[PDB]
C-alpha cells in the first residue's frame, strides 16, 4: 500500500502562495464567514483576518515566463517578511516584544 | 497627483536658474510620506518603509 | 540594427518544467470517467460502466438531477436543481473531511471522449460559468446552444436495500462530451494499444513532456552573416564604392567577440538591449557530487 | 585505388609501419605487460 | 617582445627531479635526504620547488 | 496571453468558476481539499499543440533610482558645475520653467517628488577659541528662511 | 561551440607532437619532462608525471599557467581575479577521483 | 594572450577644477 | 619550538587573498562553517497552505452502485419509480464526498 | 494513524532524474511497448518520447564522490534547462510560441 | 525645509562603501525584497519522478 | 566490508582551448616573433605535422587549430566620402597570387 | 585592474655593457 | 541629479609656525 505526493509541486505552491498571494492588496481578499474583524483597515488584526484565494497566485500561471504580477506593482516590495534588511534589524532586537 | 490623475503641472515662478544642475524625479504614495515641517503627524497611520 | 518580425517556435517549444494542468493529481489517476463495455453488453444493452466520484451533497435527487438549494419561503416552497451546463462544479465539495450517505452528485465524461490522465488533462471552457461540454451538433453547432449533458443515476447494489424496493437514487453524475487534451504530458504507460475508452485505460500514467526553452542566441550569433561568400558586408563610399570590409572564410568575428568582452567588463552581468547572457550551466549538474541525504529524522 | 591494377585492393589508407603499437585500438585478448575508458579514465 | 640576454641559448631543461636511494628507518618520521643536481649557469627559485 | 477578440473559442472564466487542481485544493481558500478530479479549464495553453492566438505584454521594473535628466548640452556630466547654469553665471537672467508630466492613473492618492539639483554649501569658520560661524549658500533654490 | 565560447571535449586529447623534423620536434632542445610531446595527459604512470589528484601531465600544467598567467618558474598560485576569466583555463579545470 | 593594445596609456591631463585643455594650436 | 610557521603560511595566503578559491595542488580549501548553524536564525516554516497524500487510483474509497434509470415521469424520489436499468451496467464504483 | 516518507531522498531522486537521466545518450533508452515515435532522432517526439530507467541514475551511486558520469562527458552540458543564459534569453520573448 | 537630510545621508553610503555588508553599531542593514518574489519566474516543477 | 577497490582519476575543461606560445621564452610578454630576421625565406622541409592522439567512442569529430596570427587594419579617410583600407596577416596572409 | 593581458617592457636584460677581452 | 560630491582625499615634521 501507498499515496501519492507530488513534493515539488507542493513546495512550489507554498512559496508562491506566503510570498506574494498574501501580499495582494485587500481588493482581492474576503472574510470568512463566521469571522467578524475591524473596521479598521490599517490593524494588523484586519490584514491578518483577511484572506486571499490561492488560486489567484495558481501555481501555474504565467508558467514559463518572466513577469512580475500586474496588481503587485504597485505594492511596496520592501513591507516583506523576506526583506532581509529588515530581518536582521528585528533580530538584533531579540525574539521577545519587550526589549 | 489626485486619485486616477494622469496628469500633474508644475508652474515653478520666474528667478534664476544660475549654477542649476540636474532634475530627479520618482513617484511616491500619500499615505506613505509624512511631513519634515511637523514633529507629529495625526494622519501618518503607516510604519512600513519611507 | 533595429530587426522587427514575427518568430514562432514549433509545438517544441515548452519554456517550463512540469505540467500546467493537474499538477498536484497523482499520474495514475484517471478522471471521472464512463467506458462502454460488450462483456454483458450487446443488443439493447449495452453496459456502460462509471468510475468516477461525486463529491458534494444536496438534499435530494429527482429527475432533474441534484436539487442543491431551496427556495426560502414566499408562500411556496420549491427545490432549485442544479445547473446541468456548470453545476455540479468540480471544486466543490465538503467541508467536514469526507462523509458518505446522503444525496450526491458530481460530473463524468462520456465514453466518446477517449481516456487520458487526470495530471495534464484540460478541456477549453464552452461558457463563461466554467462549462466545457461540446456543444450539440444536429448539423451545426454554431446555431446550436443545447449542451451536451446527460444524467446518469445510481443507487446502492443491494435490492431489498433500496432502488426496487424503497424507491430512490443515491448519486447522479452529469456525463458530457468536452474536448479533452493533454497539451504538456505525455502517455508513458498504457496497458492496451486502445484509445478508445476502456476499463484498463484508467491505468494509463504520463509523465510531463521535457523542458525547451528556444530563444535567440547569446549576442545575436549568426543573425548576421560574418566570413562568408557573397553573403559579405559592404561598407564603401557612395561615390568611390571602395569596400573597405574585406571578409577572410579562415576568420571567426563571432568567436573573437566573445572572447573580447572577456577583456573588457564581467561577463556574469546579463544586458537586454544587445541580448548579451553567457551560456553557463549549474556546476552541481555537471559534476555529480553525492553527499548522501541529511535524513537521521 | 592507387598505381598499377591488379584484381582487388584500392579504396583508401595502408602505408609503411614499423613502430610499437602505442595507445589503444589494437585491445583484445592475449595481453601484454603486468577504447574511451582505456584513456578517459586513468587508475 | 625582447629578443636578447633572456634567450635560453644552449637550452637545457626546464624541469628537474632528484632521487630515490636508502636513508636511516624511522617508526613514524620518514627521513629523506638529496644532494641536488648541478651542470652549469642557472638560478634556482625555492618557490617553485615541491 | 491569450487574444479576446481573435481566438474564437475564448470565453471569459472568472475566478469563481475556473478550476484546475480539482478535488486536491480547497474551493478558494487555503482550507482542505474540495471537489474531484476533472479536466482543469483556466490558463490556454500558449505552447503545444493546440496552442491560442496571443499577443505580447511589455513592461519593466527599476526600484531604488529615481529618473534623472542632466541639465547640459551634452546630457553627458563633464563636471560638477555644468555648461548651462554658467550661461546665466556669465550674463544672469530669470526664467520661469514649467514641467508637466504625465503619469499612468492610480487608485491610491500619490505625490510626486522633483528634486531640483542645486548646490548647498557651508562654509565654516572658526576664528576664536569658542566661536564657530557659517555662511549657507544654495544657488537657483536660496534658502528663504533663516529661522531661529 | 564554434562560434560561442562553449567548448566541452577539452578532455578527450592525449598527447599533441608539434613535429618539425624525426630526430627533434618543436620546443625540443631538451625542455619538457617528455622533450618529442607536449601529453596532455596520462593512462598510466610509473614516473609520477600526473599532477595532484588527477592525470594531467606537470609539463602541460607547467604550459597552460604560463599560457594564461605567467606563473611556474616562482611555484605555482592561484591567479589573481582580473587575470582569471571565464574562458581563462584556471576556474575550469576541475580535477576528480573515485574508487 | 589574446592581443589588445591601444592609445592613451595614462592619464589625460586636465585642471581638475576644469576638465579641458585645448584642440592644439594654429 | 616557539615559532609556528604552519600557522604563519595560512595567515599569509589570505594577505595575498583568493583564500576561497580552491586550488587541487597543493590542497588548499580553508575550513569554514554554515554560519547558520554556527547562528540559528528561526525563522519558523513557511507553511500556510496544507500539503496532501493521494492514492494511486486516486477516487479513495469506492463501492458498487447498480446503476438506476427510472421507469416513469413525475418528479418526485419515490413517485419516480427508481428502478435497475442494464445499459448503465452494475456494481459502478464511485465515491461520495471528497476523495 | 500514519505513514512514513523520506522526503529528503525523494527530492535527491527527482533532482538527478530530471537534470541527469534525460540528458543520458538514447543508448539508455528505450521505447515503451505500446508507444510508436518518429524515426527521426533529431525530432521533438522522438527525444521526449524515449525513457531512461531512474536507476540508472540510482541517486545513490558515485556515493560520497565527486565525478562526473563517462556517457556525460561526451553530452554537450550547454544543451541543458539549467542552462541559465538560456533561459534568460528565451524568457525575454516570453512563454507563448507566437512572439 | 526643504531639504532631504535622512535621504541624502543614504545615498552618500552607497557611493563610498557596499551597502551589502551589514554593520550593527550605526546599524547598517540596506533593505531589499528577493528577486523571485518581485519577479516571479515560473520554470515548472520537477514532477517527472 | 568494503570491497578491493581500484582509483580512477580525470579532470574536466569546458570553455577553454589548448593554448601553446610559440618562440623563445616560456613567459608570455610581448606579441612580437623576431623570425623575420632569420631568414627571410629559405624554407625547405623539417616536418610540421601536428599529430593529435584523441580518445575514440562514437560518431565523429572535428579538430579546430586557431594559428594565432596578427589581424590588424589600418582605416584612413583622405577625403569626404572615401574610405580605404590596408590588411595584413603575415604568417598567414591573405593577399598574393592574383594580387 | 581589470587587464588580461601583459606589458613587455621592450628592452632586453641589463644596460650595462663589458669590454671586449 | 542624484550624485554629488567634491569632498574626496587630495593628500619636528613641519616649516615654519
Amino acid at each position: 500500500f501507498a499515496m501519492e505526493i507530488n513534493l515539488q509541486a507542493n513546495l512550489w505552491r507554498s512559496f508562491l502562495y506566503s510570498n506574494v498571494a498574501l501580499y495582494l492588496p485587500d481588493s482581492y481578499k474576503y472574510t470568512p464567514a463566521n469571522i467578524t474583524l475591524p473596521t479598521n483597515t490599517n490593524t494588523y488584526d484586519y490584514m491578518n483576518g483577511r484572506v486571499v484565494p490561492p488560486s489567484l497566485v495558481d501555481a501555474y500561471i504565467n508558467i514559463g515566463a518572466r513577469w512580475s504580477l500586474d496588481p503587485m506593482d504597485n505594492v511596496n516590495p520592501f513591507n516583506h517578511h523576506r526583506n532581509a534588511g529588515l530581518r536582521y534589524r528585528s533580530m538584533l532586537l531579540g525574539n521577545g516584544r519587550y526589549v | 497627483i489626485p486619485a486616477n490623475a494622469t496628469n500633474v503641472p508644475i508652474s515653478i515662478p520666474s528667478r534664476n536658474w544660475a549654477a542649476f544642475r540636474g532634475w530627479s524625479f520618482t513617484r511616491l504614495k500619500t499615505k506613505e510620506t509624512p511631513s519634515l515641517g511637523s514633529g507629529f503627524d495625526p494622519y501618518f497611520v503607516y510604519s512600513g518603509s519611507i | 540594427f533595429d530587426i522587427r518580425g514575427v518568430l514562432d517556435r514549433g509545438p517544441s517549444f515548452k519554456p517550463y518544467s512540469g505540467t500546467a494542468y493537474n499538477s498536484l493529481a497523482p499520474k495514475g489517476a484517471p478522471n471521472s470517467s464512463q467506458w462502454e463495455q460488450k462483456k454483458a453488453g450487446n443488443g439493447d444493452t449495452m453496459e456502460t460502466h462509471t468510475f468516477g466520484v461525486a463529491p458534494m451533497g444536496g438534499e435530494n435527487i429527482t429527475i432533474d438531477g441534484l436539487q442543491i438549494g431551496t427556495d426560502a419561503t414566499a408562500d411556496q416552497d420549491k427545490p432549485i436543481y442544479a445547473d446541468k451546463t456548470f453545476q455540479p462544479e468540480p471544486q466543490v465539495g465538503e467541508e467536514n473531511w469526507q462523509e458518505t450517505e446522503s444525496f450526491y452528485g458530481g460530473r463524468a465524461l462520456k465514453k466518446d471522449t477517449s481516456m487520458k490522465p487526470c495530471y495534464g488533462s484540460y478541456a477549453r471552457p464552452t461558457n463563461v460559468k466554467g462549462g466545457q461540454a461540446k456543444l450539440k451538433v444536429g448539423a451545426d453547432g454554431v446555431p446550436t446552444k443545447e449542451f451536451d449533458i446527460d444524467l446518469a443515476f445510481f443507487d446502492t447494489p443491494g435490492g431489498t436495500v433500496n432502488g426496487q424496493d424503497e424507491y430512490k437514487a443515491d448519486i447522479v453524475m452529469y456525463t458530457e462530451n468536452t474536448y479533452l487534451e493533454t497539451p504538456d504530458t505525455h502517455v508513458v504507460y498504457k496497458p492496451g494499444k486502445d484509445d478508445a475508452s476502456s476499463e484498463i485505460n484508467l491505468v494509463q500514467q504520463s509523465m510531463p513532456n521535457r523542458p525547451n526553452y528556444i530563444g535567440f542566441r547569446d549576442n545575436f550569433i549568426g543573425l548576421m552573416y560574418y566570413n562568408s561568400t557573397g553573403n559579405m558586408g559592404v561598407l564603401a563610399g557612395q561615390a568611390s564604392q571602395l569596400n573597405a570590409v574585406v571578409d577572410l572564410q579562415d576568420r571567426n568575428t563571432e568567436l573573437s567577440y566573445q572572447l573580447l568582452l572577456d577583456s573588457l567588463g564581467d561577463r556574469t552581468r546579463y544586458f537586454s538591449m544587445w541580448n548579451q547572457a553567457v551560456d553557463s550551466y549549474d556546476p552541481d549538474v555537471r559534476i555529480i557530487e553525492n553527499h548522501g541525504v541529511e535524513d537521521e529524522l | 585505388m592507387s598505381g598499377s591494377g591488379s584484381f582487388e585492393g584500392g579504396v583508401f589508407s595502408p602505408y609503411l609501419t614499423g613502430r610499437l603499437p602505442s595507445w589503444a585500438g589494437v585491445r583484445q585478448n592475449v595481453m601484454g605487460s603486468t577504447t574511451y575508458a582505456t584513456l578517459s579514465s586513468s587508475s | 617582445a625582447p629578443t636578447h640576454d633572456v634567450t635560453t641559448d644552449r637550452s637545457q631543461r626546464l624541469t628537474l627531479r632528484f632521487v630515490p636511494v636508502d636513508r636511516e628507518d624511522n617508526t613514524y618520521s620518514y627521513k629523506v635526504r638529496y644532494t641536488l643536481a648541478v651542470g652549469d649557469n642557472r638560478v634556482l627559485d625555492m618557490a617553485s620547488t615541491y | 496571453v491569450v487574444d479576446e477578440v481573435n481566438y474564437k473559442d475564448y470565453q471569459a472564466v472568472t475566478l469563481a468558476y475556473q478550476h484546475n487542481n480539482s478535488g486536491f485544493v480547497g474551493y478558494l481558500a487555503p482550507t482542505m481539499r474540495q471537489g474531484q478530479p476533472y479536466p482543469a479549464n483556466y490558463p490556454y495553453p500558449l505552447i503545444g499543440k493546440s496552442a491560442v492566438t496571443s499577443v505580447t505584454q511589455k513592461k519593466f521594473l527599476c526600484d531604488r533610482v529615481m529618473w534623472r535628466i542632466p541639465f547640459s548640452s551634452n546630457f553627458m556630466s563633464m563636471g560638477a558645475l555644468t555648461d548651462l547654469g554658467q550661461n546665466m553665471l556669465y550674463a544672469n537672467s530669470a526664467h520661469a520653467l514649467d514641467m508637466n508630466f504625465e503619469v499612468d492613473p492610480m487608485d491610491e492618492s500619490t505625490l510626486l517628488y522633483v528634486v531640483f539639483e542645486v548646490f548647498d554649501v557651508v562654509r565654516v569658520h572658526q576664528p576664536h577659541r569658542g566661536v564657530i560661524e557659517a555662511v549657507y549658500l544654495r544657488t537657483p533654490f536660496s534658502a528663504g528662511n533663516a529661522t531661529t | 561551440p564554434y562560434l560561442d565560447g562553449t567548448f566541452y571535449l577539452n578532455h578527450t586529447f592525449k598527447k599533441v607532437s608539434i613535429t618539425f623534423d624525426s630526430s627533434v620536434s618543436w620546443p625540443g632542445n631538451d625542455r619538457l619532462l617528455t622533450p618529442n610531446e607536449f601529453e596532455i595527459k596520462r593512462t598510466v604512470d610509473g614516473e609520477g608525471y600526473n599532477v595532484a589528484q588527477c592525470n594531467m601531465t606537470k609539463d602541460w600544467f607547467l604550459v597552460q599557467m604560463l599560457a594564461h598567467y605567467n606563473i611556474g618558474y616562482q611555484g605555482f598560485y592561484v591567479p589573481e581575479g582580473y587575470k582569471d576569466r571565464m574562458y581563462s583555463f584556471f576556474r575550469n579545470f576541475q580535477p576528480m577521483s573515485r574508487q | 594572450d589574446i592581443n589588445f593594445s591601444s592609445l592613451a596609456p595614462r592619464h589625460g591631463t586636465r585642471p581638475f577644477m576644469g576638465t579641458w585643455s585645448d584642440i592644439g594650436t594654429s | 619550538q616557539d615559532r609556528n610557521t604552519e600557522l604563519s603560511y595560512q595567515l599569509l595566503l589570505d594577505s595575498l587573498g583568493d583564500r576561497t578559491r580552491y586550488f587541487s595542488m597543493w590542497n588548499q580549501a580553508v575550513d569554514s562553517y554554515d554560519p547558520d548553524v554556527r547562528i540559528i536564525e528561526n525563522h519558523g516554516v513557511e507553511d500556510e497552505l496544507p500539503n496532501y497524500c493521494f492514492p494511486l487510483d486516486g477516487s479513495g474509497t469506492n463501492a458498487a452502485y447498480q446503476g438506476v434509470k427510472v421507469k416513469n415521469g413525475n418528479d418526485g424520489d419515490v413517485e419516480s419509480e427508481w428502478e435497475n436499468d442494464d445499459t448503465v451496467a452494475a456494481r459502478n464504483q464511485l465515491c461520495k464526498g471528497n476523495i
